[PDB]
RNA sequence: CCGCGGCGGUGCGCCGCGACCGGCUCCGGGACGGCUGGGAAGGCCCGGCGGGGAAGGUGGCUCGGCCGAGUGUUACAGCCCCCCCGGCAGCAGCACUCGCCGAAUCCCGGGGCCGAGGGAGCGAGACCCGUCGCCGCGCUCUCCCCCCUCCCGGCGCGCCGG
RNA sequence: CCCCGGAGCCCCGCGGACGCUACGCCGCGACGAGUAGGAGGGCCGCUGCGGUGAGCCUUGAAGCCUAGGGCGCGGGCCCGGG
RNA sequence: GGAGCCUCGGUUGGCCUCGGAUAGCCGGUCCCCCGCGGGGUCCGGUGCGGAGUGCCCUUCGUCCUGGGAAACGGGGCGCGGC
């Protein structure tokens, strides 16, 4: 068998450890969530600067 | 001492070493841990049944 | 109607001091002198273009005396904007200090 | 396609280093006004250093032994020869590109000639340090033609001063010409300073 | 035949879960309680005396070779070119300008029209200006200049596709041996449909290009590297 | 013979592309943790409390046109600085890159390079072939609705019905 | 709730390779300096004998020579022409 | 002017002050001295050098016709003199 590297090859990671799927589903969403919230702070800071 | 570098590995270090370069000793043949069927077959008599268990 | 290739000199082979590794040319591309200025040129087609006694064929052309050895700039070689190449055959050594043409045409631009 | 480098104000080995690599990469170079090359370290220092080199001779037959060239051009050639693989074919080919002159003769006396600022004395030396003109050095070790090389260069500088005066005269008329014409080159001259010249 | 009830988050990661999907797809309520010899398989025909005849579709062969190669190994993810996904440098947008680097139309400047099915570019340096017709090119042998014409509302013919811009001639046998056979034929003739297509397209572009001052003259000109100017330094 | 139909091996010679995987080397983005629950900073200013350099000051002298410039002395604050009490949201290892250590507290996208190396179909009336494990999903055998609209159909480019 | 001379097959215990010179064939790991010295294998090479090739040979053997074509890691070998 | 072996490298040009560096470059002299220039003083500009090699010059499709701005410039390996 060829060793596909788990850390690059998503489905190999999942084969060896299926809980990866969730862990990576979280920490896309989590990071997006927080990225949105940073824009919202930045918009409030611009509004406070305009005021 | 003057023949080695060593110290206290991170969590991530234990993962990266095990996933990228994790090879079983399975009937004395270095064999790459491609599935848990390998780990289990050998270490399952200890409650260790997957890569994750191994890391823990 | 003019020149569609950037000039470069064949520096010589990739080599240690006392072991030259002939399978890898080094290429001093004209006008670039920083392992910085040289991400343009990575993966570009390059021609050692030379002529010889007997005639040859020529793609979309009548038989000629010019011949070429094609190659490809692979990676940047040391700080001062030299570049590594690798050619479909190794370069002659006759070639040292002569032109090789670095094309534009595997472009990412 | 050819370097011409005014060897004045440069440093002997410092210039030679740079010239060697140019020459090895197939660049044809010319090095001019070699007597004007100047060598770090106080004069006397370097005279002895040369005089030592003179002492080096093949005892049994000097006629074979290390040929000590006097002319500053040949000296500078010697030091560039010391930084090439000149026993090889490629090394010998390399030197054949290099072309050195005491003073500045007729092809290159009407060519603009560069200056290697990485070999230049004003840059590479502390101002309180001492140095030697390779001319003086050459002269005292037996170079025959200092004075001749001086008398020919006074001609050249006089001849050149004239050229510059005429050049200046054109430049001046050209500055006047633009001012004469600057309503019928106005919407050209505008576009050459949107993309950022003329400023 | 509903679409994908979870969207894509990342290639290979759906937005939702197993559990959200069970509720979305509604596996609750969608529970499916469900508890040769004589007769010849596939031959059969007609025929006269004696009776009817049983033929055999796909009849076993009349020659076996002495040795032959033995299968392969399935191999997972190896699509044919047609089923491939097609990329495009973000630089190259419709109605942008290219410098075609390789062919006979070499260094010539051009307008980009569309990416065909293939993944090739469709191109026109309006035949009129440049002497470059409706023509395919590759992303990879083209420099995407930072100069655009606004080409939005030009109806490029639907019928012009990869399949049309495709070389044509030459079949197998004929007289063959001697000093003849398809060394002649000689010329690719332009055809009239091709000329009509060009005429139609160029007119929509050609006004649009002109609106930009000097652009036609730029599109006449040819690109080439002079002294002191290095690709890596300059921009296009 | 024309089909280049289906499968199998191939290319005369020189070429190029494409996508998939392996191993690399880079690039660009973002999201987090911990600390003297970071240190400094910024911003708003208020009330005090001292100390220092040394000042819109004064003074000896000098240099220029009462003013500007250059030294010198005692030193308050009307140039600042520093300590001490008390209090505000703007901070955030901060693109005002002033000084860290990291990642189950971590992800995404992109470029250059080298390589593909194996071959679980040799049945006589019924495949010359899939595929194992993993991902999920996606779909359906459940009904709903909404939108956009590509093909086609209808009505007035617009609207309505795969 | 039935029989493979017919379930149609990813498993088939009814019969079994394209494969099986079993001194054969195939798969997984690991490793590979070497004098003196030791051992193994040489479808490497020379000359003669018993067998054996219904071998080859005046329609040209051996040897010799060859900027001809190849094979083998190599000892060597095979073909073309003379 | 025609063919025809061979040896190759090349793939816009740059037709120039002198020099300085704890300094330079350009102007213009109203004014003075020397042989249109040279030297001086004075004044006015530039100086991380735009009268910049971080530069300049040159253009890179061919033709047609029928307007504008620019317009006497280019050529005939055009021809004789200084
Ligand atoms: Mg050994
Ligand atoms: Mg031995
Ligand atoms: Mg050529």
């Amino acid at each position: 068998v060829l060793k596909k590297n788990p850390l690059k090859n998503l489905r190999i990671m999942l084969k060896l450890n299926p809980y990866a799927k969730t862990m990576r589903r979280n920490t896309i969403l989590r990071q997006a969530r927080n990225h949105k919230l940073r824009v919202e702070r930045a918009a409030a800071a611009l509004a406070a600067k305009k005021s | 001492e003057p023949y080695i570098a060593w110290g206290y590995p991170n969590l991530k270090s234990v993962n990266e070493l095990i996933y990228k370069r994790g090879y079983g000793k399975i009937n004395k043949k270095r064999i790459a841990l491609t599935d848990n069927a390998l780990i289990a077959r050998s270490l399952g008599k200890y409650g260790i049944i997957c890569m994750e268990d191994l890391i823990h | 109607s003019g020149r569609l290739w950037c000039k470069a000199i064949f520096a010589g082979y990739k080599r240690g001091l006392r072991n030259q590794r002939e399978h890898t040319a080094l290429l001093k591309i004209e006008g670039v002198y920083a392992r910085d200025e040289t991400e343009f040129y990575l993966g570009k087609r390059c021609a050692y273009v030379y002529k010889a006694k007997n005639n040859t064929v020529t793609p979309g052309g009548k038989p000629n005396k010019t011949r070429v050895i094609w190659g490809k700039v692979t990676r940047a070689h040391g700080n001062s904007g030299m570049v590594r190449a690798k050619f479909r055959s190794n370069l002659p050594a006759k070639a040292i200090g002569h032109r090789i043409r670095v094309m534009l045409y595997p472009s990412r631009i | 396609q050819v370097l011409v480098l005014d060897g004045r104000g440069h440093l002997l080995g410092r210039l030679a280093a740079i010239v060697a690599k140019q020459v090895l990469l197939g660049r044809k170079v010319v090095v001019v006004r070699c007597e004007g090359i100047n060598i770090s370290g106080n004069f006397y220092r370097n005279k002895l250093k040369y005089l030592a080199f003179l002492r080096k001779r093949m005892n049994t037959n000097p006629s074979r032994g290390p040929y000590h060239f006097r002319a500053p051009s040949r000296i500078f050639w010697r030091t560039v020869r010391g930084m090439l693989p000149h026993k090889t074919k490629r090394g010998q080919a390399a030197l054949d590109r290099l072309k050195v002159f005491d003073g500045i003769p007729p092809p290159y006396d009407k060519k603009k000639r560069m200056v290697v600022p990485a070999a230049l004395k004003v840059v590479r030396l502390k101002p309180t340090r001492k140095f030697a003109y390779l001319g003086r050095l050459a002269h005292e070790v037996g170079w025959k033609y200092q004075a001749v090389t001086a008398t020919l260069e006074e001609k050249r500088k006089e001849k050149a001063k004239i050229h510059y005066r005429k050049k200046k005269q054109l430049m001046r008329l050209r500055k006047q010409a633009e001012k004469n014409v600057e309503k019928k080159i106005d919407r050209f001259t505008e576009v050459l300073k949107t993309h950022g010249f003329l400023v | 035949p509903h679409c994908s009830r979870n969207p894509v988050l990342v290639r290979g990661i759906g937005r939702y879960s197993r559990s959200a999907m069970y509720s979305r797809k509604a596996l609750y309520k969608r529970k499916y309680a469900a508890p040769v010899l004589a007769t010849v398989t596939k031959p059969v025909g007609g025929d006269k005396n004696g009776g009817t005849r049983v033929v055999k579709l796909r009849k076993m062969p009349r020659y076996y070779p002495t040795e032959d190669v033995p299968r392969k190994l399935l191999s997972h993810g190896r699509k044919p070119f047609s089923q491939h996904v097609r990329k495009l440098r973000a630089s190259i947008t419709p109605g942008t300008i290219l410098i075609i680097l390789t062919g006979r139309h070499r260094g010539k400047r051009v307008v980009f029209l569309k990416q065909l099915s293939s993944g090739l570019l469709l191109v026109t340096g309006p035949l009129s200006l440049n002497r470059v017709p409706l023509r395919r090119t590759h992303q990879k042998f083209v420099i995407a200049t930072s100069t655009k014409i606004d080409i939005s509302g030009v109806k490029i013919p639907k019928h012009l596709t990869d399949a049309y811009f495709k070389k044509k001639q030459l079949r197998k046998p004929r007289h063959q041996e001697g000093e003849i056979f398809d060394t002649e034929k000689e010329k690719y003739e332009i055809t009239e449909q091709r000329k009509v297509d060009q005429k139609a397209v160029d007119s929509q572009i050609l006004p649009k290009i002109k609106a930009v001052p000097q652009l036609q003259g730029y599109l006449r000109s040819v690109f080439a590297l002079t002294n002191g100017v290095y690709p890596h330094k300059l921009v296009f």
